[PDB]
């Protein structure tokens, strides 16, 4: 028997979950125009690729993105999902590959029924104190898989989705399904070892952290930046405004090579020391007013490589393995000030850079939308404070033409 | 009553009188650091002094030094009083607003000019060839830009920048000649290598082909006499040097090359004008002077554009001064006279009058 209001979590009540979601599909079908339906039908036929496109579409030139015919499907299916917002939280269930959370080995083989203790602690040590960014279309279940359900990995994600989360219940052949577009980071609050049909699984109790991620929508981003940092060069003491502009108009090279070389300890210098102090407090003036995703296409020497380093060839899988082995899960420090952008799109000036740093910036971190100053060299730029530390949560790779590039999912930990 | 045209670049200032067909003075955009030193006379006193370049990548970054450049321009190069001449200045594409305002403030408050104007360099270049629509590749000593222009209007959202130009090419040629077995490293040696670059380099139509050929022929080898009389030989360095423009990775840069920035710029423009841009690719600046650059650009753009596209690269013999020439024509136009910002307008509205542009 069912209550007349749904619960936040159907748990193992498979039967009410399915019937409820079946009625939801039927209601939601009344709100979709045929372009949305067509997009839904196309999704059933071509799921993998439509989902794969939705994960990495935002990293190309603005004009390449715009010319891509897969945009129609992306935009129309996104819109279908966005229409249908839940009016209170709901918990969902899906399986995930462990390498998704940077655990690049099997928890157990599909033939093993049990998971070792050390495996368990290794997973736990890998996946906690970490925000993992998620993107793209995903099918999720409203009930915990049980006896007779498809169970493709030893890792079950049990995720709480908040109010106003877009969700698209639908029917495919004889299955009731639920579609979301991931646009948030997940926090694994707890893992526990359970058993289902005679095998041990890891169940991850997970929740969501929201952040402004403008991706390729640089106009919306720039609107957001301008309307948050317009006042900002008004609130700078005149002493700060000069050093900022000095930095901005080519001073950054002197200031940053000073920081990187430990000048203030080695061959100290009072003038540009007051400059570092002024630029810093300028960054403390309007702290980043929401959780925010920014992007930086990094030079290879930020990661101990050169253009000609054979280990910068990420088309070779072992070079990707090696890079992960070196950097994934590590914290990383920039003694210099660093530039990032609100936009994810590729650009002429960095067109060939292979390493993209995709950074989570907590609300109130020091920084500023410098591109609220008319005509600044940096495209949609956010400047972060000297000595910033970034935890590298996860390394992904994608294909830009024939070239393999990396996306470093990272978090500003101050 | 004769207007002045001052085209201030990263490496060179080109200056003269509106109505003339060439600048009367062209001198280095350097300051020695009126006891302080500028222009040609600052090079030989370096010194208890080294040379400073106040314009970096097309942008004025030191205003004190820039006042000295401009003082030197009026008094020593042109030998005029600034109070007696309307002065047309040039600026880089996307020059910050505050920068424009500061140029205006200095002209009126420091130099007391009766009138002035700031023009976009790429636009003047385009005007010099009698055009108002086209995409300009402007490559000098310090910066290179693509600037698409439609009926006299620069389209700023489609402007592509590269901080790679003549000086990087000179410096690269120093390195690869040094790898050949010579030694080119000092500031004086950099001038010599610049001269070698200007006299003997060229852009290969097919780079990999031309590298294969280099190991075979010596019809590509050329010689050059140093000031002390040593005659040196230069081979594949002739075309590897400017190849950097199309392959910025040669100097460790991960930016798009100039064919790709040209294409990117066109793709950021309205679909309806793109054929106008493809058919009016105009080159200006000293770093577009390489024999073979136009043919190579033709071929590279052809590889990127639709097979049905009509592509034309316009590279006038005068293109090393087409910005200046464009300013000279402009400042002489009857319809331009209403556009000068007068001293009275500055008094009335302050530096921000440059954006209204009178
Ligand atoms: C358009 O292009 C330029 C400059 O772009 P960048 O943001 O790459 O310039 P940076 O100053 O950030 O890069 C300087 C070079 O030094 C390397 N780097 C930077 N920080 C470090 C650290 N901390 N450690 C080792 N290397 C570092 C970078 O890889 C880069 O090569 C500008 O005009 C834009 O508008
Ligand atoms: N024949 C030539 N071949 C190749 N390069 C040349 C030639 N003549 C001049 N150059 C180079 O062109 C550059 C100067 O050109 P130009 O005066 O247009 O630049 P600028 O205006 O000083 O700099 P920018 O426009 O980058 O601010 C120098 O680097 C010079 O070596
Ligand atoms: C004929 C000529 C052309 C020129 O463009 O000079 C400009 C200006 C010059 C200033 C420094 C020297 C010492 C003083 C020189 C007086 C020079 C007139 C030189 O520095 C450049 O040489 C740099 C270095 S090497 C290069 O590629 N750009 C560009
Ligand atoms: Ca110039």
């Amino acid at each position: 028997m069912a209550f007349i209001e749904r619960p936040e979590d159907f748990l193992k009540d498979k039967e009410n979950a399915i019937q409820w979601e079946k009625k939801e599909a039927e209601r939601v079908e009344k709100n979709l125009d045929t372009l949305e339906k067509e997009a839904l039908e196309l999704y059933k036929k071509d799921s993998e690729q439509i989902s794969n496109y939705s994960q990495t579409r935002q990293y190309f030139y603005d004009y390449q993105i715009e010319s891509n015919p897969r945009e129609k499907e992306y935009k129309n299916l996104r819109n279908a999902i966005s229409k249908n917002k839940i009016d209170k939280p709901i918990n969902v269930y899906y399986f995930e590959s462990p390498e998704k959370f940077a655990f690049n080995k099997e928890i157990r083989t599909e033939n093993q029924n049990e998971i070792s203790l050390e495996k368990f602690n290794e997973l736990k040590e890998t996946i906690q104190d970490k925000l993992f960014k998620q993107d793209g279309f995903k099918d999720v279940s409203l009930y915990e898989p049980g006896n007779g359900d498809e169970k493709p990995t030893p890792l079950l994600i049990h995720l709480k989705l908040p109010k106003n989360t877009g969700m698209l219940p639908y029917i495919n052949s004889n299955d009731v399904k639920t579609l979301i577009e991931q646009d948030y980071s997940i926090k694994i609050d707890k893992i526990v070892r359970i058993v289902i049909e005679g095998k041990q699984y890891i169940k991850a109790e997970a929740s969501i952290v929201n952040s402004l991620d403008f991706k390729d929508d640089v106009s919306k981003g720039d609107l957001w930046g301008k309307e948050n940092y317009s006042d900002w060069s008004n609130k700078l003491t005149p002493n700060e405004l000069a050093d900022v502009n000095d930095y901005m108009r080519g001073g950054y090279t002197a200031i940053n090579n000073y920081l990187i070389s430990n000048g203030p300890l080695n061959n100290p210098n009072p003038e540009l020391d007051s400059k570092v102090n002024n630029i810093e407090n300028a960054l403390k003036l309007t702290p980043i007013p929401s959780n925010l995703i920014v992007y930086r296409r990094s030079g290879p020497q930020e990661f101990g490589l050169t253009l000609t380093s054979p280990e910068y060839d990420f088309n070779k899988i072992e070079n990707i393995d090696a890079f992960k082995e070196k950097w994934e899960g590590k914290v990383i420090t920039y003694p210099n000030f660093i530039s990032t952008s609100i936009g994810s799109v590729n650009m002429s000036a960095f067109a060939k850079r292979k390493i993209i740093l995709r950074i989570n910036i907590p609300k109130d971190s020091p920084g500023a939308y410098l591109s609220a100053i008319p005509g600044y060299a940096g495209e949609y730029e956010v400047l972060l404070n000297h000595g910033s530390k970034f935890k590298i949560n996860k390394v992904d790779s994608y294909k830009d033409g024939t070239v393999t590039k990396l996306i470093l999912d990272a978090t500003l930990i101050n | 009553t004769t207007a002045l045209v001052c085209d201030n670049g990263s490496g060179l200032v080109k200056a003269g009188f509106a109505g003339d067909d060439a600048p009367r003075a062209v001198f280095p955009s350097i300051v020695g650091r009126k006891d302080s030193y500028v222009g040609d006379e600052a090079q030989s006193k370096r010194g208890i002094l080294t040379l400073k370049y106040p314009i970096e990548h097309g942008i004025i970054t030191n205003w004190d030094d820039m006042e000295k450049i401009w003082h030197h321009t009026f008094y020593n190069e042109l030998r005029v009083a600034p109070e007696e001449h309307p002065t047309l200045l040039t600026e880089a594409p996307l020059n910050p607003k505050a920068n424009r305002e500061k140029m205006t403030q200095i002209m009126f408050e420091t130099f007391n000019v009766p009138a002035m104007y700031v023009a976009i360099q790429a636009v003047l270049s385009l005007y010099a060839s009698g055009r108002t629509t086209g995409i300009v590749l402007d490559s000098g000593d310090g910066v290179t830009h693509n600037v698409p222009i439609y009926e006299g209007y620069a389209l700023p959202h489609a402007i592509m920048r590269l901080d790679l130009a003549g000086r990087d090419l000179t410096d690269y040629l120093m390195k690869i000649l040094t790898e050949r077995g010579y030694s080119f490293v000092t500031t004086a040696e950099r001038e010599i290598v610049r001269d070698i670059k200007e006299k003997l380099c060229y852009v290969a139509l097919d780079f990999e082909n031309e590298m294969a050929t280099a190991a075979s022929s010596s019809s590509l080898e050329k010689s050059y006499e140093l000031p002390d009389g040593q005659v040196i030989t230069i081979g594949n360095e002739r075309f590897r040097c400017p190849e950097t423009l199309f392959q910025p990775s040669f100097i460790g840069m991960e930016s798009a090359g100039i064919h790709e920035t040209t294409y990117n710029s066109i793709m950021k423009c309205d679909i309806d004008i793109r054929k106008d841009l493809y058919a009016n690719n105009v080159m200006s600046g000293g770093t577009t002077m390489y024999p073979g650059i136009a043919d190579r650009m033709q071929k590279e753009i052809t590889a990127l554009a639709p097979s049905t596209m009509k592509i034309k690269i316009i590279a006038p013999p005068e293109r090393k001064y087409s910005v200046w020439i464009g300013g000279s024509i402009l400042a002489s136009l009857s319809t331009f006279q209403q556009m000068w910002i007068t001293k009275q307008e500055y008094d009335e509205a302050g530096p921000s009058i440059v954006h209204r542009k009178c």
